[PDB]
């Protein structure tokens, strides 16, 4: 039920999913997420940090359906994870708006937005269901904790 | 390429909105153009949320999102096209509506709003400009830029939600959490506009003026009516304004039935605010009603 504890599961989840990445650490996802939450906070784009137990469970719910087993590089995994994050902020974040710079790690911005549209077309329905159905939220909360 | 622009409808922070024609099918749509090339402003953020929500909100009283195009350095949301908003309708008709049009618009608003709430979505930006009106009399709830899904336990939402004139007292008092009750207050404010000269019921300059203008008409709630009021984060003591102030001169288009619905929508204490579901069963909407 701790954020660090739930982030450590997500990282261990991503490492198990992405078999092809041999030199990826379960702390790398955690470092990339915390780094973003800090940046937005210190730039004054939010008053409080976004990364809480509930939102880590939401982010996980996206990652497990968006992130291919066959992602070829750590750089691609970060691009995809941060796209899922940008969508978590935009769906659940208490601020009206969040900027792109913290979330963009690609030289091709066209690629980032095309991917946003891809994930919304796949997940928009479960994005609402995890909020509408408490049973589904607990099912996904459980699954996350069972990823260590 | 796929769409021919005809004329601009409006432009703001949210993006530019054109009337447009499909080049293939010749059908008249509305395009909202959202620029992505400014990488230090979060306008896209809101656009993507609006897309996630409208993809799961199909109902004849909610603006229909047909398609989303990514081309150039722009997002283009393709909406069904509507004739005007309720803001330009009030201007169009000297703010002076037929009691049956008043009744028709509020009905359609509560159907689209009761649909949202049932699908676990808060609108959080009800105002005349977000009510699209067709010539055939159809009304659509539009602009889900500030809308969010609810159900997952949170510390709080944002208090910086709903434009000042349509924001309920609990939120003005800085309420951490609020429910579907938030949209039901805005619905009350819009209903009072329809039922007078299309003029805003509580047009305050700041939060203080807003709460003073509401309590002056409806009366300052007591600890009996609203126990938790005095415990709210931005609570400060207001004058005890009486609960005897007549509503007859404020909404002179409404019979006692209309006025009873209005008072159920505009309860300060969010817990006692009539729901969209409950509102639609109200005598004001019977074929019996005089
Ligand atoms: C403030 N906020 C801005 C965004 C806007 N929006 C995008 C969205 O909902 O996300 C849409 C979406 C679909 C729309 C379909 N139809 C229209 N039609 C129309 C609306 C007004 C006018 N109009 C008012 C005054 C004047 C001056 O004569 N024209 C003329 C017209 F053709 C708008 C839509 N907006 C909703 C409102």
């Amino acid at each position: 039920a701790s954020t660090s504890e739930l982030l450590r599961c997500l990282g261990e989840f991503l490492c198990r999913r992405c078999y092809r990445l041999k030199h990826l650490s379960p702390t790398d996802p955690v470092l990339w997420l915390r780094s973003v939450d800090r940046s937005l906070l210190l730039q004054g784009w939010q008053d409080q940090g976004f990364i809480t137990p509930a939102n880590v469970v939401f982010l996980y719910m996206l990652c497990r359906d968006v992130i291919s087993s066959e992602v070829g590089s750590d750089h691609e995994l970060q691009a995809v994870l941060l796209t899922c994050l940008y969508l978590s902020y935009s769906y659940m974040g208490n601020e009206i708006s969040y900027p792109l710079k913290p979330f963009l790690v690609e030289s091709c911005k066209e690629a980032f937005w095309d991917r946003c549209l891809s994930v919304i077309n796949l997940m928009s329905s479960k994005m609402l269901q995890i909020n509408a159905d408490p049973h589904y939220f607990t099912q996904v909360f459980s699954d996350l904790k069972n990823e260590s | 390429q796929k769409y021919e622009k005809l004329e601009k409808i409006g432009e703001g922070t949210y993006g530019t909105v054109f009337k447009a024609k499909n080049r293939e099918t010749h059908e008249i749509v509305a395009l909202k153009r959202v620029r992505l090339d400014d990488d230090d402003e979060g306008v896209p953020s809101s656009a993507l949320r609006e897309i996630c929500l409208l993809k799961e909100l199909k109902h004849k009283n909610i603006v229909r999102l047909h398609d989303v195009l990514h081309s150039d350095k722009k997002l283009t949301l393709v909406f069904e096209f509507c004739d005007q908003d309720l803001k330009k309708y009030f201007d169009s008709c000297n703010g002076d509506l037929d009691p049956e049009i008043v009744k028709s618009f509020l009905f359609q608003l509560l159907k689209g709003l009761g649909f949202c709430h049932s699908r676990n979505v808060l609108h959080r930006d009800l105002k005349p400009q977000n009510l699209l009106i067709n010539r055939n009399g159809e009304l659509k709830l539009a602009d889900f830029g500030l809308a969010r899904a609810f159900g997952i336990p949170v510390r709080c939402y944002s208090a910086e939600v709903v434009t000042l004139w349509y924001r309920p007292p609990d939120v003005l008092f800085g309420a951490k959490l609020y429910s579907t009750s938030i949209d039901m207050w805005s619905a009350g404010c819009i209903f009072a506009e329809l039922a007078n000269a299309g003029r805003p019921l509580f047009p305050g300059n700041d939060v203080d003026d807003q709460l003073k203008r509401i309590f002056r008409l409806l009366g300052t709630p007591t600890e009996e009516q609203w126990p938790s009021m005095t415990k709210l984060p931005d609570y400060k003591p207001y004058p005890m304004y009486p609960a005897t102030t007549s509503l007859v001169n404020v909404v002179p288009k409404l019979n006692a039935t209309g006025r009873d619905l209005l008072q159920n929508l505009l309860k300060c204490n969010p817990v006692q605010r009539i729901s969209a579901e409950e509102a639609l069963q109200h005598p004001y909407f019977s074929d019996f009603c005089p």
